[PDB]
């Protein structure tokens, strides 16, 4: 997020850029689920806030913050 | 050893000088049990013939009357 | 169908009850303290019942403690179990000296079908309105119902507070007025006896089913004994009317013969955990697999069990058969009655017949005329009237002659018959054909049954009253529901089919047109839009270091003064271990240990381990691809598809099974290749040898051979003469087939040692170097260099050893050198017991430290700890690798059959047993060891440098010893001479030592 | 076959009269396999 | 499996041992057999998993505990796995060929801490917090690799 | 075993069917069951016993012999016999010749120590405080020859063989035959040092207080297939240059 | 087969149950299936059963009761099956 998504334009600077932080998301819940769920990020339209989309997970997988 | 050296003479045409450079290869290339028949030793031997071929650079009636003369 | 299946050698007993109270009441006890059972739970009052009906004195000496010792301070749910125990230990105590009871004390459940919006089908059993206790069940029944018409409330606690309805179990509720007096007159009730009119037909009796229902409302509140009743039951696998009987007649300690058709681990499992938890005191099981269309089976099973105990029978007397087996023969109209039918008419009548005619033949030889055994004869009130049942209804219908019979012959004195009219019974609380319409039925006002319910009612015809009556005349119990009186029932029933499967197909083709017109209308941006990302788990395997508290939880735990009174230097720490074994490592034998099942993360190390996985990251058939990969076909699978592609065969291939002769260099135990000296009596045809060869063969033999250069070649022919002496191979069949060896395809490159080590090195030092990485990974010291920051290159010790050692390489040295086989110049250095830590030291650690190498035989590694400890204190090593490693030869196989240690595998197999169930510890039936193969490694430190290091801490080793035994004449007779670690003086124990007061020492200190 | 209940405190005087009620006067298996091994293993060319 | 039993209630009568608390058998050979020489070793792994989980596993072929062992009021035989509060102390008896007893006693590793300072708990624990993820970093680099 | 005629057997080809001889049917079955096709066995109806015809293909063991370079040892004198010591024939007739050794060595010790009758340690030592810290680098050695080539020559071999075995056991009879102590036994392997690793076993057991007297030493055999190994180690000086 | 009780029920019993009920049943089986593979469907065979008043009344008569019993299965069977119109049953009760 940091260094791919731009904080003055508040947007990401190209959108296949979300894409691959988005696929990274989605494998951090792969990694830490126990049990097939439904994906806490269905849309890559929810990065478009992406410090509350990252808190979402990492709330939902907290073991994967250690 | 006798019967190795006579089928190397008679399939490739290999004297004692050759003979022996086959059986060295044969050696080296050693397989890992018995060979089940006089097929499998033949064909072991044509395999070792034609990896002596490429280390050095070499290309390519009468069992009656022994037959007899066992029973005898 | 009409093969033998039963030997006695295969008869399974369980009674060991004293064992299973205790194993049941600490069960619960933590069931509660971590709430899975809740007070409003009804299996606690169900699991306490059990406790009771298995109560002796060692029982409440140990609830006593249990329940004596729980700190209610520390939660609610202990608060809880020291709430419900006192009042379990007071039950306990007043029915100790008292017979125990079946009573069934589940929820009475009825059917309910649903149809969805889309047309799915869903069945559940759905607790009941105004029935939720079985003494409600037995006044519903008296009642009967508006059809069945010819022409009472004790407060409890239950689902509230189980405590309080623990209380009341003993507590033996005496009523005024019975449930005769509530069966209205001008009604037949539900449950009901009949009585033969002089006519010859069975009419309803009111006064015979009165004496039933009566014995039936006492059962419900009171409870049933069947102490001193000996049962044989056949038919009564899992999900059957059969089972709840069983567990009924267990529960109240029957003594019962069981058989099984089919007879397994899987099934000898079940039996097991029925009477783990049901089988009250004195209650045995005996399970006999046995195929009831045999004649010669039911000759030997009758024969079996009347024998005396000392010509290997069970010395029992029958007073009740309940032969309930059948097969399920559907489709068969009367056109098809064929082989499978004729045989079905033999297992449900002419052996029912020869099973009776049997034991009317054991008890008369015996002159036994006072002790009649009740047949409970499974009839039906349909016959022919479903069709394609086959010769089940001809079947059924002929058991009505036994009622005659009793009159007519000579066997009512060996015989009673009691003929069961066994109603609607819905199958499982699952989708069961019949069982969807079961809720249309009752709306006719006519009941079906739980086979819970249907066992309660059968074994109300085993109560004293019901077993006096038999005894007079035949017993007809009608346990039908009314069913009698609903009129073209066969038609009724596919009528209400008709309408279930219309209502739901219709819903659903309704269903799948209205998502295709919204499809077409609204196109894939309504549906698409729609369909959510769905996420499969992947295989995090975690190490498994401690769980570390923060410090305020830890000193809770510890003695105050205990802080600044150890020296640390003088605390011996684990702070790694691993092994190589039978089901892996340490991680996955622990998943099989404690759960029996593998975890997603399980099957991959297991799969890893065993080389049916390899990881791949890089091009796939183009494709680039990051993950796991069929070691075989490099084809891509997933972590969530590795159970289904691989657990059976890791299962197959993995603990303890048939010895696998590709792992033990073509050693095929049932193939034991020998050599048998012989004389030449006639000299032998000649062959060539070298030279040197044939010179060999002279300097043996002498006069006995002859040897002549061939001039030509060089070569020379050897005649071996008469008088010579050969060697000419042959094969013992050996009785020892089953070994715990490592999972097949374990391989030491898959950890990474190189070809070099393994094809130079013994076997068994493999699994050695394995087991230290995997330790020292536990130990989180990922290189053993880092030991060295802390402590000097001679303060690192090895104090692992082996029983035998290198085995494999003894082989080379006395077997295959004598055999001139090719064997490594070197292989006396491999076979020595101390080579595994030299390899380990050449290899690894680098330590100049101790090696003090132990022989223990099977205690090596516990002296290998001692060894270890004592090395620390004497202040040579602060860290010791510390362990033990055998491997399985052919050799030691065969030794180890000649002292008779191992168990014989041949009477294993007479006896059922599979491989998995031949190793059994502290079982009746144990017969000797399972010989396997593998190393255990730990680390042990010093607690001070653990704590400076930051390493795990598994355990402290607070005690570690070794004693011989005494004067004997018998290595391998175990002893007691490990008790000198309890040795202590008791001559002057009036007043307390001080020394053992932590606060003393600490003040002096 | 025959194996009464206590053989090991039983004498071989009483032992051997226990047998004889119920022994034909063959040799049996364990007997027939070690006259067969003493013959292979400590008799010359031809001695059978 | 009679001379251990006798052994390990003959031990707990002379300790005093409360009549009615028995100590719990764990016979993990059932699962794995008897690796002669490793056996005391597979015992003690299994001890270690034991005491840091308090999950106690049942001889699943313990059909049938021999009427002979119902004399040893001190142990118990359990045939399924009991997952408790806690368990503090494991005792570890390998009887051998050639007259070769041994046991070890394993206590909890929360017993250590008692004994040290909150500062140098606290230090221990990062210390400890820090070299876990470093070993599964090599772990889970090794296995692939 | 003499070094200079040292036997071994070479497996060879029946290139010609051989004469039958006569085996017990049991044998028989057990030459059947090994070479199948290559062997015919059929019942002599008179006598019962089975004719074994061993076919072309079958494979035999011809004993040969290696002179082997090795000639020489430091053995102990002839006629040493543990009778002279009184030790019994039920013992001798049992044990692996190292353990001959061992009790002699542990009796003569006792003696060097004015200690006639061990049980007189148990007037001022408690039973579980007498250790034995004793071991050797290969142990029964013969008893090995017992369980891996004489068993394959299906010679007769005491069944409780693999108990001789053991480097732990000539300990167990020490204790089984002396002293009955219920002390530590530590047996360690330490090759050509398990005499100072036993001493230093032997040493932190008393120290450690499991122990107030220890017995420690260590003992080897000499057999022909050691004798070998070294041979082939270059280990041993080659007598024949010597 | 006299002088059969329940305990002396063997191959005798066992052979005549087969005479007696389970080939009378292969029998009318045979004759639906040769009269349905010509379609036919007009032309009903009256099976005539010979049935007993008395089942197990006397005694020593072996498995006869129970194979005359298991007969009076075809009345409900008739109306429960798709044989009704190949077979008729009418059932005598055949006495002294
Ligand atoms: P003795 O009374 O020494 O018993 C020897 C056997 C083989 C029975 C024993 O050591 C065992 N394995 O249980």
């Amino acid at each position: 997020v940091e260094l791919m998504f731009i904080r003055s334009t508040n947007s990401w600077f190209d959108v296949t850029w979300r894409t691959f932080t988005g696929d990274f998301l989605r494998r951090v819940e792969e990694r830490f689920t126990k049990s097939k769920t439904l994906s806490l990020i269905q849309s890559y339209s929810l990065l478009d806030k992406p410090d509350e989309a990252i808190e979402k997970v990492f709330n939902a997988y907290p073991a994967a913050r250690e | 050893i006798t019967v190795a050296r006579k089928y190397l003479q008679t399939r490739w045409g290999l004297p004692s000088g050759r003979q022996d450079g086959v059986l060295l290869v044969a050696l080296s290339n050693e397989p890992a049990a018995r060979l089940g028949s006089e097929a499998d030793a033949k064909a072991f031997l044509d395999s070792m013939a034609q990896k002596y071929a490429s280390i050095v650079g070499v290309d390519l009636l009468e069992e009656i009357t022994k037959d007899h003369k066992v029973l005898a | 169908g009409v093969a033998t299946s039963f030997s006695r050698k295969k008869a399974r007993t369980f009674d060991s009850s004293w064992n299973w109270a205790k194993q049941s009441l600490l069960s619960l006890y933590f069931e509660i303290i971590h709430g899975v059972l809740k007070n409003v739970d009804r299996e606690v009052v169900s699991e306490a019942i059990n406790i009771m009906n298995r109560s002796n004195d060692a029982l409440i000496k140990f609830m006593e403690y249990h329940i004596s010792n729980t700190d209610e301070t520390k939660g609610e749910n202990y608060q809880l179990v020291k709430t419900l125990g006192e009042q379990l230990i007071e039950n306990c105590k007043q029915v100790l000296d008292v017979d125990p009871v079946y009573k069934d004390v589940a929820k009475p459940t009825g059917p309910k079908t649903a149809i969805d919006k889309n047309g799915n089908i869903t069945y559940s059993e759905e607790p009941r309105e105004k029935v939720r206790k079985l003494s409600q069940y037995v006044q519903e029944m008296a009642l009967g119902g508006p059809i069945t018409k010819e022409s009472m409330d004790v407060e409890d606690a239950l689902d509230k507070d189980s405590t309080k309805e623990v209380a009341s179990l003993p507590n033996k509720s005496t009523i005024s007025k019975t449930v005769s007096s509530t069966i209205p007159r001008e009604t037949i009730p539900f449950l009901h006896l009949r009585k033969k009119t002089p006519a010859g037909d069975w009419k309803y009796d009111r006064q015979l089913s009165s004496l039933f229902l009566d014995g039936l409302e006492k059962a419900a509140f009171n409870g049933v004994t069947f102490k001193d009743k000996y049962v044989l039951i056949t038919g009564a696998g899992k999900g059957s009317i059969g089972a709840e009987v069983l567990q009924g007649l267990l529960q109240g300690g029957a003594k019962v013969v069981v058989t099984t058709s089919r007879f397994s681990k899987q099934v000898t499992d079940y039996y097991q955990s029925i009477y783990a938890k049901y089988g009250a005191k004195g209650s045995t099981l005996i399970v006999v697999p046995f195929n009831q269309g045999s004649k010669q089976d039911v000759e030997a099973l009758i024969e079996f069990i009347y024998d005396t105990e000392k010509n290997g029978g069970l010395g029992w007397d029958l007073d009740a058969i309940i032969p309930f087996a059948a097969i399920p023969e559907q489709g068969i109209e009367l056109e098809h009655i064929d082989s499978k039918s004729e045989f079905a008419h033999r297992i449900m009548l002419t052996n029912i017949l020869r099973m009776m005619g049997c034991v009317k033949k054991q008890k008369s030889a015996r002159g036994i005329e006072t002790r009649p055994a009740q047949v409970i004869l499974p009839m039906s009130p349909n016959h022919g009237t479903f069709g394609g049942d086959g010769m089940y209804s001809e079947s059924k219908l002929s058991l009505e002659t036994l009622f005659n019979r009793w009159h007519s012959e000579s066997w009512a004195n060996q015989l009673t018959v009691c003929g069961a009219i066994i109603g609607w019974t819905r199958g499982t609380g699952l989708m069961s054909a019949n069982n969807i319409i079961a809720e249309g039925i009752e709306k006719m006002g006519v009941r079906t049954f739980s086979q819970k319910e249907m066992a309660f009612n059968l074994l109300g015809l085993l109560t004293p009253e019901v077993v006096e009556l038999c005894q007079k005349s035949p017993v007809m119990a009608d346990l039908n529901g009314g069913l009698q009186f609903v009129p073209e029932l066969k038609e009724f029933t596919a009528k209400l089919r008709k309408e279930l499967v219309e209502t739901s197909e219709v819903r659903k083709a309704v269903s799948i047109e209205t998502a295709l017109e919204h499809k077409v209308v609204n196109g894939n941006s309504a549906d698409a839009a729609y369909a959510q990302v769905e996420i499969q788990p992947r295989a995090n395997i975690q190490l498994d270091f401690p769980e570390l508290k923060p410090y305020k939880q830890v000193k809770q735990i510890a003695p105050a003064e205990l802080e600044g009174l150890l020296d640390l230097e003088r605390v011996i720490v684990v702070t790694g271990f691993a092994e190589v074994g039978p089901w892996g490592s340490a991680r996955t034998r622990w998943e099989m240990e404690a759960f029996g099942e593998f975890s997603l993360e399980g099957c991959v190390e297991m799969a890893w381990i065993m080389g049916f996985i390899s990881y791949h990251n890089g091009n796939l058939k183009g494709r680039p691809y990051t993950g796991w990969v069929d070691s075989k076909t490099k084809e891509p699978v997933d972590d969530k598809d590795v159970k289904a592609k691989y657990e059976t065969s890791i299962l197959e291939h993995s603990g303890i099974r048939l010895i696998e002769p590709e792992l033990f260099n073509g050693y095929n135990p049932e193939k034991k290749e020998m050599i048998q000296e012989v004389i030449v009596e006639e000299d032998l045809e000649p062959f060539e040898a070298s030279k040197e060869t044939a010179e060999q063969f002279k300097h043996q033999h002498g006069d006995k051979v002859d040897i002549f250069e061939i001039p030509e070649t060089g070569e020379y022919s050897v005649k071996l003469l008469k008088g010579a002496t050969l060697y000419i191979p042959k094969a013992l069949r050996f009785d020892r087939l089953v070994a715990g060896q490592i999972p097949t395809g374990w391989n030491a490159k898959t950890y990474g040692i190189s070809d070099d080590i393994i094809s130079q090195v013994d076997p068994i030092t493999l699994f050695v170097l394995v087991s230290v990485v995997e330790a020292f990974i536990a130990s989180g010291i990922t290189d053993p260099y880092e030991m060295y920051k802390y402590v000097h290159v001679s303060e690192v010790g090895n104090c692992s050893g082996s029983g035998m050692g290198g085995v494999s390489a003894l082989r080379g040295m006395f077997k295959d050198r004598f055999k001139d086989e090719p064997v490594q110049n070197d292989i006396l250095q491999e076979s020595f017991i101390n080579t595994m830590s030299a390899w380990v030291n050449m290899l690894l650690i680098s330590s100049s430290g101790p090696i003090k190498t132990p022989v223990g035989a099977c205690a090596t590694s516990v002296e290998s700890v001692d060894i270890g400890v004592e090395t620390i204190l004497s202040g040579k090593a602060r860290i010791c690798i510390v362990g033990g490693y055998d491997d399985f030869q052919e050799e030691g196989s065969f030794e180890f059959g000649n002292m008779k240690a191992t168990s014989n595998t041949l009477e294993e197999f007479e006896h059922g047993r599979t491989p998995a169930e031949m190793s059994r510890p502290a079982t009746t039936t144990r017969n000797g060891f399972m010989e396997a193969q593998g190393a255990g490694i730990q680390i042990i430190m010093q607690a001070d440098l653990a704590l400076k290091m930051g390493v795990p801490i598994y355990g402290i080793v607070a005690m570690a010893a070794t004693a011989t035994d005494k004067i004997g004449r018998s290595v391998p007779a175990p002893g007691k001479g490990i008790l000198t670690t309890a040795r202590e003086h008791h001559s002057s124990v009036k007043y307390a030592s001080p020394n053992l007061n932590m606060k003393y020492r600490k003040r002096q200190l | 076959g025959t194996t009464p209940e206590k053989p090991e405190e039983t004498p071989l005087e009483e032992l051997a009269e226990t047998f004889q009620d119920t022994f034909s006067g063959a040799l049996g298996k364990q007997s027939s396999s070690l006259l067969s091994r003493l013959i292979s293993s400590k008799m010359p060319g031809g001695f059978t | 499996d009679k001379n251990e039993s006798a052994t390990i209630n003959e031990m707990m009568k002379h300790l005093g041992r409360s009549e009615g608390n028995p100590v719990i058998g764990v016979f993990q050979k059932f699962l794995t057999g008897h690796p002669k020489g490793a056996a005391g070793a597979w015992m003690m792994n299994g001890a270690l998993q034991i005491l840091n989980s308090g999950i106690i596993p049942g001889n699943r072929n313990a059909d049938n505990v021999d009427k002979i062992l119902e004399q040893f009021e001190y142990v118990l035989y359990p045939s399924k796995t009991l997952k408790t509060d806690g368990v503090r102390a494991v005792s570890i008896t390998s009887f051998g060929f050639g007259q070769k007893g041994g046991q070890a006693i394993v206590v909890h590793p929360d017993y250590l801490y008692g004994a040290i300072t909150e500062d140098r708990y606290n230090e221990y624990v990062a210390k400890v917090s820090a070299r876990e993820k470093s070993a599964y970093k090599f772990f889970h680099n090794g296995m692939i690799y």
